[PDB]
């Protein structure tokens, strides 16, 4: 239309990003869990289909062997800010023999947001924000960490938070469920009971994805057995 | 126009006289009839004398005001013609397309839209005369809203002697007039 | 079967002596305006006929030599003529004033009777006589709309004694905009439901005349009408159809209804003061309004109907499907998730199409998998002719 | 000097119109031929006795003046002859109201008892006393020329079964304008009011039209029909305003259907005898935006609206609310394709060596009006040459004449 992307509203808000940032709501619903176990992350699959194979719905990615990221919303726009963390890190790693640092990860994803412009613009540069909201889990020096990034660019730590479409009512359930000092299991058990209750569909070991990264230890994805573990309480 | 009286007789004079015809192939009786050619070709001409022949009340529809208030009061929709039609059935509602929009062929969206299931009186023809083919708009180019398309050429050689014949016959000639010869004088004439 | 005669019998009885009742009271013509004889006061027609003169309606002109005994007024009898009368005895000299529509006799031409003035029997039947069928209860997700509404068009009526006191004037006015669909007209419907004072709906397309002049002077005695009762509320309809902005195209593009649009805002606050009228518009393109109607004095609130979100979804699904025939454990707030962006009108549509997937497999009630086709049929299946999209940048 | 203060709340006539009057006698149930019935016809008759009994005693002792046909004529005298028709301007009272006659000179004059007072509204056309001009009737206007327009006077002959291939857009538009009218019981019980806008919208002669014929031809209300392009007016505010009175004829043969055909017109072509441009065409369409969904109470009017450009099309205009179904009319398959051929044969004589299967490809994009045209026009070469069977030759050349040229 007439607008361009790098438009501001009379009330301040960057109309492309407002846009972008509503097109998190259409997403499946992510939450992400930090505790001084761990970090626990869950979403689901979404499955429209029988025949559709779960196991191709990858909707929480390893980042690297202390990160890993849960995606929400247009799962295809999350692919290049994917690669970008997965290939800055092992970057700080080639420089400076070190993984780098949770917030340096989703700092660095962030930077990428607001990369696009319509003139005055590199030709590989990006035409819209991302439509799609991020949630890093990893373990660094300041111990387990959870972080949430949107179109926006703003990347910000959280304790416990929920994206997508039931955003709302599962971060209202986090709110409810959540305290400070608790274990990973009960993390866990909490996000998969806060995902039961918000999914169209039955909750069941196929069609929700559910990840966890663990001081000491590595991320790790559930597996069917794992999860059907957990699932057989609630 | 031989050919051309021909055409539009099948399809004004034949379903108005016999209808059975019609019910017995089992087709609908036509209801629009196109004539397009160049500027007097003979398409009002034609039209008039179709409609006199067969004895169809001829309704010319040049949508002027002036006869507005002999359509109708109220005048907010040409359809409002059609009470008039209906109480000279069987008619022939006829409208010429001198040439935004055109409004003759806007009519006659609205006239062939009215008599293709809507309209309970039957016999009520709709003729338009057009320059060219290739403006009318696509919903009137639609098949089955004109029921036949005719052509008018300008005369050829034959047939503009034919029609100096008919019009030379109104004057004092001498004998011996050569109108052949005339005729061959007028290349790409009109009637 | 054994009654069928004695049935018959009674009922073609029952029908003769409705006729034969018929033919001594009256009930017949209809087609010349009869009222039915049993109000024929027909010895008081003959008393009116004889006693009542008719009074031809002129309007008063000018009043020479007010100040004394012999006042004369030149008044215009329509298009019958002009005269200079006087005062029947039955009038008090201070009850006809210059310009104001009088009453004469036919024979002197003597001012029998002062008249309202005339208006427009087009704009009589603006004001609502029938209030409709919603209430405030029917508009979900609307709690901070709907109280800025009543605040200004309900409580200043009903309780003008709380305002009064702290020398507080109320606004007058209320701009109500938002996509197609999202509840403008339905809070205006509540309004004229909960309204006591003269309420009157103007479509913006009603404001368009033929002739030069013809809108404004609609708009004028449409703010003459409504000054003539204690409290009055009119409610503009679509305003973006005579509310653009002014502009200049070269040729006359839009002058007659920017003329109407500069007459209806000097009505709103001009020379002289508005009244007790407090005004309503509702428009899905309020980015298309002149700058002085979107003054403060004029258009005072702003009340955004936006799309409501997702306790509003979740309100508007409780509010429709409240008398439907749904099943037991029917997820209303995964219905309100599942479709983000969508007006209250979608909702109503989901809901009616729940409702048609159960009737159309000859089912008494409506699952939860009639909601989900419905929403995929309302929400995803329609979702090219949505509204929404385009309509929230006007907005 | 005090303003006179009517007692009637409102300046409306009443809203109930051609009505039962004084025959409404109360429904008796059940309709079985059952004693309890024949207890309440009884009921009713002794009642009906009663009644008859009382009015003639009355009018027995009642003076030689005061008779039904004495009153009648009294009234006949009072009334006089002629009675000049005038125009309602204004209600001052119960009896009194300022009318103007045809000279456009206004009269403040009394309403006198036997006129009809709840059919008088401002701008009723109301009959007056030549003399005194004192309102004695209300005149039943005449049905408008406009009105007889719109109104389909006799049902389309096409019917459910002349069309082929579209059951579920049959099945959609039954459920919006045939089934609430036939069975409203199931939307009843159900809890919901029925779809309440339907548009048929796809290419060129795939059936719109035709299924709006069929709607009309099998139903109980009031079929309007009006082209989007006659909404187009010449003069500003005449489009709002016929399609103000399109909907208040609506409104008035309740229940109706109000078909809004190549609705898309009315913004897809450009007549310069518009004097207003597209913004007229705005207007206009803010008044359909209200007629289709506004302020006003609806009453059993349905809305079908036909159009090939539906992206041309106002996205407000077809918000749900005002249009609830949209149903789209595809190009037909082989199957919706042969359905068609055997249909526009069904009254034919074909010959032996015409087979539609052939036929059936004449063109990839071949919709229904191409069917019917060609099977038209074979008819008509059939007819060229005096014959009554259409042979293959009369289709192959009906195929070079309207597909083609
Ligand atoms: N907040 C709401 N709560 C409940 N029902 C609603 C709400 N908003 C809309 N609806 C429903 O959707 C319908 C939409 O019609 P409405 O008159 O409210 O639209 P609108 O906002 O005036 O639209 P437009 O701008 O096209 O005139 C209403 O009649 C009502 O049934
Ligand atoms: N599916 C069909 N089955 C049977 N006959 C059909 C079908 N589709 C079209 N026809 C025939 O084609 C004729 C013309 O089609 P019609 O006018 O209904 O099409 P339409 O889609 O409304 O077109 P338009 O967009 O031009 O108004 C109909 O009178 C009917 O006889
Ligand atoms: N083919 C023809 N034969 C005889 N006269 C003709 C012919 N074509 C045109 N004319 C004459 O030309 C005059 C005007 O032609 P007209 O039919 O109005 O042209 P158009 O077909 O463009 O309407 C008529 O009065 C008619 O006598
Ligand atoms: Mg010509
Ligand atoms: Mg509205
Ligand atoms: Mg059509």
């Amino acid at each position: 239309y007439d607008r361009g992307v790098n438009t501001f509203s009379p009330e301040g808000r960057l109309f492309q990003v407002e846009y972008a940032i509503e097109a998190i709501k259409l997403g499946s619903t992510a939450i992400g869990i930090q505790t001084s176990e761990g970090v626990c992350l869950a979403v689901e699959k979404r499955i429209t289909s029988p025949l559709m194979e779960p196991s191709s719905i990858e909707k929480i990615v390893e980042i690297d062997a202390h990160i890993g990221c849960a995606m929400s919303g247009l799962i295809a726009d999350a692919k290049t800010l994917i690669d970008k963390a997965r290939v800055e890190t092992q970057n700080h790693w080639f420089t400076y023999n070190e993984t780098m640092t949770v917030e340096s990860v989703t700092q660095a994803v962030s930077n990428l947001a607001l990369q696009f412009g319509e003139e005055d613009a590199d030709p590989g540069a990006m035409s819209r924000p991302f439509g799609v909201a991020l949630l890093f889990g990893g373990v660094d020096e300041k111990g387990p960490q959870l972080f949430h990034m949107d179109p926006s660019g703003t990347f910000v730590q959280c304790d416990a938070r929920a994206i997508g479409s039931a955003s709302e009512g599962a971060q209202s359930s986090l709110q409810e469920v959540y305290h400070k000092s608790m274990t990973l299991k009960e993390a866990i058990k909490s996000s998969l009971i806060i995902l039961k209750q918000v999914m169209e569909e039955k909750l069941n070991a196929t069609n929700i994805e559910l990840a966890t990264v663990q001081p000491g230890q590595n991320f790790h994805m559930f597996t069917k057995e794992e999860l059907e573990e957990v699932i057989k309480d609630i | 126009l031989d050919k051309q009286i021909k055409e539009i007789k099948e399809v004004i004079e034949l379903p108005v006289k016999h209808p059975e015809l019609f019910e017995a192939l089992g087709i609908a009786q036509p209801k629009g009839v196109l004539l397009y050619g160049p500027p007097g070709t003979g398409k009002t001409l034609l039209a008039r004398a179709v409609a006199h022949h067969t004895d169809c009340t001829f309704i010319r529809v040049s949508g002027s005001e002036l006869v507005q208030k002999f359509i109708g009061e109220g005048a907010r929709m040409v359809r409002e013609l059609f009470v008039m039609a209906r109480e000279h059935a069987p008619s022939i509602i006829f409208m010429d397309e001198i040439d935004g929009d055109s409004e003759v062929q806007r009519t006659m969206l609205e006239l062939l839209n009215q008599l293709d299931g809507f309209e309970a009186t039957k016999n009520i023809k709709v003729i338009m005369a057009t320059n060219r083919i290739d403006i009318l708009d696509s919903a009137l180019l639609r098949p089955g809203r004109i029921d036949r398309k005719i052509e008018f050429p300008p005369p050829n050689e034959e047939a503009r002697l034919d029609i100096l014949k008919i019009h030379s016959r109104k004057m004092n000639l001498t004998r011996g007039i050569n109108l052949r010869k005339i005729a061959e004088l007028m290349p790409g004439a009109s009637g | 079967s054994t009654y069928s005669r004695q049935i018959k019998q009674v009922e073609d009885d029952i029908q003769q002596l409705l006729k034969k009742i018929n033919e001594l009271t009256g009930i017949k013509e209809s087609d010349t305006g009869l009222a039915p004889p049993a109000l024929w006061d027909l010895a008081a027609d003959k008393q009116t006929l004889q006693s009542e003169q008719p009074l031809q309606v002129a309007r008063c002109t000018k009043i020479i030599n007010a100040d004394s005994e012999d006042p004369k007024y030149i008044i215009n009898v329509k298009q019958f003529a002009k005269f200079v009368v006087d005062l029947s005895d039955q009038v008090a000299p201070t009850d006809i004033e210059e310009g104001m529509r009088v009453g004469v006799d036919r024979n002197k031409y003597q001012i029998h009777i002062p008249l309202p003035p005339k208006i427009d029997p087009t704009v009589t039947m603006m004001q609502v006589e029938e209030k409709p069928d919603v209430t405030y209860s029917d508009v979900g997700g609307c709690k901070e709309q709907i109280e800025k509404l009543r605040e200004v068009v309900e409580t200043p009526l009903l309780h003008p004694e709380r305002f009064v006191n702290l020398g507080i004037e109320p606004p007058k006015g209320v701009l109500l905009f938002g996509p197609p669909g999202t509840g403008k007209t339905l809070c205006a419907r509540a309004v004229a439901n909960r309204t006591d004072a003269c309420f009157i709906r103007v479509i913006g397309s009603e404001l368009v005349q033929k002739y030069v002049g013809e809108g404004a002077r609609m708009v004028r005695e449409l703010f003459e009408m409504a000054r003539t009762k204690k409290a009055c509320l009119i409610f503009f309809d679509e305003i973006d159809a005579i509310g653009g902005a002014r502009f200049d195209d070269g040729a006359g593009g839009d002058n007659e209804v920017q003329r109407t649009m500069l007459e209806l805002i000097n009505q709103l606050d001009g020379f002289d003061p508005r009244g007790n009228i407090k005004v309503l518009m509702a428009t899905n393109r309020p980015d298309t309004l002149d700058p002085a109607l979107m003054r403060p004095g004029r258009l005072d609130r702003k009340i955004e109907f936006s799309l409501p979100d997702l306790e509003g979804r979740t309100h508007i699904f409780k509010i429709h499907a409240r008398s439907m025939s749904v099943e037991r454990d029917i997820r209303f707030e995964l219905l309100a998730r599942l479709c983000p962006n969508s007006t209250g009108a979608e909702i109503r549509s989901v809901c009616t199409e729940a409702g048609m997937f159960a009737i159309r497999a000859r089912r008494k009630i409506a699952t939860e998998k009639d909601f989900l086709e419905a929403v995929n049929k309302v929400i995803k299946s329609y979702a090219k002719f949505s509204a929404t999209p385009r309509y929230m940048t006007y907005n | 000097y005090e303003p006179p203060v009517p007692t009637r709340v409102g300046k409306k006539k009443k809203k109930t119109k051609g009505p039962d009057a004084a025959s409404k006698l109360p429904l008796v149930t059940p309709h079985t031929q059952c004693r309890l019935k024949l207890l309440k016809l009884e009921r009713i008759k002794d009642y009906l006795l009663m009644e008859e009994e009382f009015i003639r005693n009355q009018e027995q002792m009642k003076p030689l003046e005061e008779k039904q046909e004495e009153e009648r004529s009294k009234v006949d005298d009072l009334r006089g002859t002629p009675m000049s028709v005038g125009t309602l301007e204004e209600i001052i009272d119960d009896n009194h109201a300022i009318v103007s006659t045809s000279v456009g000179s206004e009269h403040y004059v009394s309403i006198l008892s036997f006129v009809d007072k709840d059919l008088l509204e401002p701008g009723c056309s109301v009959l007056l006393n030549h003399k005194v001009h004192a309102v004695i009737g209300v005149l039943m206007d005449d049905t408008d020329p406009l009105v007889t327009v719109m109104k389909v006077e006799k049902a389309p002959q096409e019917t459910y079964a002349d069309i082929g291939g579209l059951d579920n857009q049959i099945q959609e538009i039954k459920e919006s304008v045939e089934l609430p009218l036939t069975h409203p019981e199931y939307y009843e019980e159900m809890g919901i009011k029925p779809p309440k806008g339907v548009i048929l919208y796809g290419p060129p002669g795939t059936g719109k039209t035709l299924l709006a014929k069929a709607v009309a031809n099998q139903t109980s209300a009031t079929f309007l029909r009006v082209v989007g392009s006659e909404l187009i007016q010449k003069y500003l505010g005449d489009g709002p305003k016929l399609v103000r009175e399109l909907f208040r004829v609506a409104e008035e043969h309740a229940p109706s259907i109000v078909f809004i055909d190549e609705i898309d017109a009315i913004g897809t072509k450009r007549y310069d005898s518009n004097s207003g441009g597209e913004r007229e065409i705005q207007r206009t369409m803010l008044e359909l935006l209200n007629q289709l969904d506004g302020f006003d109470s609806r009453g059993d009017v349905k809305v079908i609206m036909a159009t090939n450009r539906i992206e041309t099309l106002d996205p407000a205009l077809i918000r749900p609310g005002r249009i609830d179904r949209k149903i789209e009319f595809p190009l037909p398959d082989e199957k919706t394709k042969k359905r068609i051929f055997q249909i526009h044969t069904s009254r034919m004589t074909l010959a032996d060596d015409v087979t539609l299967d052939d036929l059936i490809m004449a063109k990839d994009d071949l919709s229904g009006a191409d069917i019917k045209a060609i099977c038209t026009e074979a008819g008509l070469m059939a007819l060229r040459e005096r014959r009554m069977k259409v042979t293959n030759e009369d289709f192959k050349k009906s195929k070079e004449n309207v597909l083609y040229k």
